């Protein structure tokens, strides 16, 4: 099966560089140009550059707004294609995508899961939890996630064994500049005092995991 | 650079009822070579885009056969015959015939299902926090479609301006409802000075906008 | 535009 994964990606001072890998499996790697896209939050698809098989001279073709400061590399031997990064601005935060280039399908056609570039002054922060306790047929509460940076926050409820009902926001940048999100959910009134309710938050760049009970 | 324009920006598709994506690119899309370099994609909400139709016509090994292309020239058109929930995201057309590569913006496909109106609920901010120094209110509408709500902070009869935030869901493929989070920020020593705190809730469900409330320290 | 084609060496 065809495999494509990005990495790289993270929080950078602008200014700085940073390089991107995709590393693939599943075809012979060479025989393939090999594409970048990026997808800035709530925003459309960019492509920003590829790069051709050796089989057809190797270089490399870029957009108007990284031309210079980005270039793609290639190691066929370990089946890795970069986005060298260099001069990085505010404006340049994406989601980076990956792609294996078809030949009877000459566009990106196998996509990565993408990796996140922030390009910040911000400094990292953990969030802090708070509970939205249920009160005066069906109940509701919650867990606010404040103060973090950068995206993104995971949320569980109850290690995943509680799905039905759960709605998690997508979260919203506060004028500090730091992010927050809630994660709700609806059960039914019976199980209040019955059933215990955890929300379990993950907020990898700061490496901080809590788990807040949430009573009545 | 070639400019690609979508048409409609969105749509609300009732299940099983037909839809149609226009595109038209600045500069033709055909080649010398005899090909036609269009391409559309899809992007559900949350995951990688993925190849629907390439070279105008031609379905992408796997995709359902609901999904047809067609056009020439400029004018290009995407056409689902019977929209499912799994049909739900953006759908970008692309153009690989001259540098740079360039989308269309964006046209965002939802289910449109009968009116549904949310459930409100309202909690006050916790004492854990209130002990840092802030004060979040948090109203939540759960449940509702369409996804027009509209949402009032009222302290102590007054309303409130530029002090609140608000998030919504994308479309829940169980049900084809949305959800809203609205969050009322003050400073603690802004929330000690006022009794009173409602949401009140504005949607084509409602007959009568609803209002949850709560006073400070009563409960 | 031979520089768009990711298939053919564009010289």
């Amino acid at each position: 099966e065809v495999q494509l994964v990005e990495s790289g990606g993270g929080l950078v001072q602008p200014g700085r560089s940073l390089r991107l890998s995709c590393t693939t499996s599943g075809f012979t790697f060479g025989d393939y140009a090999m594409s970048w896209f990026r997808q800035a939050p709530g925003k459309g698809l960019e492509w920003v550059g590829f790069i051709r098989s050796k089989g057809f001279g190797g270089t490399a073709e870029y957009a108007a707004f990284v031309k210079g400061r980005f270039t793609i590399s290639r190691d066929d031997s370990r089946s890795i294609a970069y986005l060298q990064m260099t001069s990085l601005k505010p404006e340049d935060t994406a989601v980076y995508y990956c792609s294996r280039v078809g030949v009877v399908i000459a566009t990106a056609v196998y996509w990565g899961q993408g990796t996140l570039v922030t390009v910040s002054s911000a400094s990292t922060k953990g969030p802090s939890v708070f509970p939205l306790a249920p009160s005066s047929g069906t109940a509701a509460l919650g867990c606010l996630v404040k103060d973090y940076f950068p995206e993104p926050v995971t949320v569980s409820w109850n290690s995943g064994a509680l799905t039905s009902g759960v709605h998690t926001f997508p979260a919203v940048l506060q004028s500090s500049g730091l992010y927050s999100l809630s994660s709700v959910v609806t059960v039914p009134s019976s199980s209040l005092g019955t059933q215990t309710y955890i929300c379990n938050v993950n907020h990898k760049p700061s490496n901080t995991k809590v788990d807040k009970k949430v009573e009545p | 650079d070639i400019l690609m324009t979508q048409t409609p920006l969105s749509l609300s598709v009732t299940p099983g009822q037909p839809a149609s994506i226009s595109c038209k690119s600045s500069q033709s899309l055909l080649d010398n070579d005899g090909k036609t370099y269009l391409y559309w994609y899809l992007q559900k909400p949350g995951q990688s885009p993925q190849l629907l139709i390439y070279e105008v016509s031609n379905r992408f090994s796997g995709v359902p056969e609901r999904f047809s292309g067609s056009g020439s020239g400029t004018d290009f058109t995407l056409k689902i015959r019977r929209v499912e929930a799994e049909d739900v995201g953006v759908y970008y057309c692309m153009q690989r015939i001259d540098l740079p590569w360039t989308f269309g913006q964006g046209t965002k496909v939802e289910i449109k299902r009968t009116v549904a109106a949310p459930s409100v609920f309202i909690f006050p901010p916790s004492d854990e926090q209130l002990k840092s120094g802030t004060a979040s209110v948090v109203c939540l509408l759960n449940n509702f479609y369409p996804r027009e709500a509209k949402v009032q902070w009222k302290v102590d009869n007054a309303l409130q301006s530029g002090n609140s935030q608000e998030s919504v869901t994308e479309q829940d493929s169980k049900d084809s409802t949305y959800s809203l989070s609205s969050t009322l920020t003050l400073s603690k020593a802004d929330y000690e000075k006022h009794k009173v705190y409602a949401c009140e809730v504005t949607h084509q469900g409602l007959s009568s906008p609803v209002t949850k409330s709560f006073n400070r320290g009563e409960c | 535009n031979p520089n768009a084609n990711p298939n053919a060496n564009p010289n």
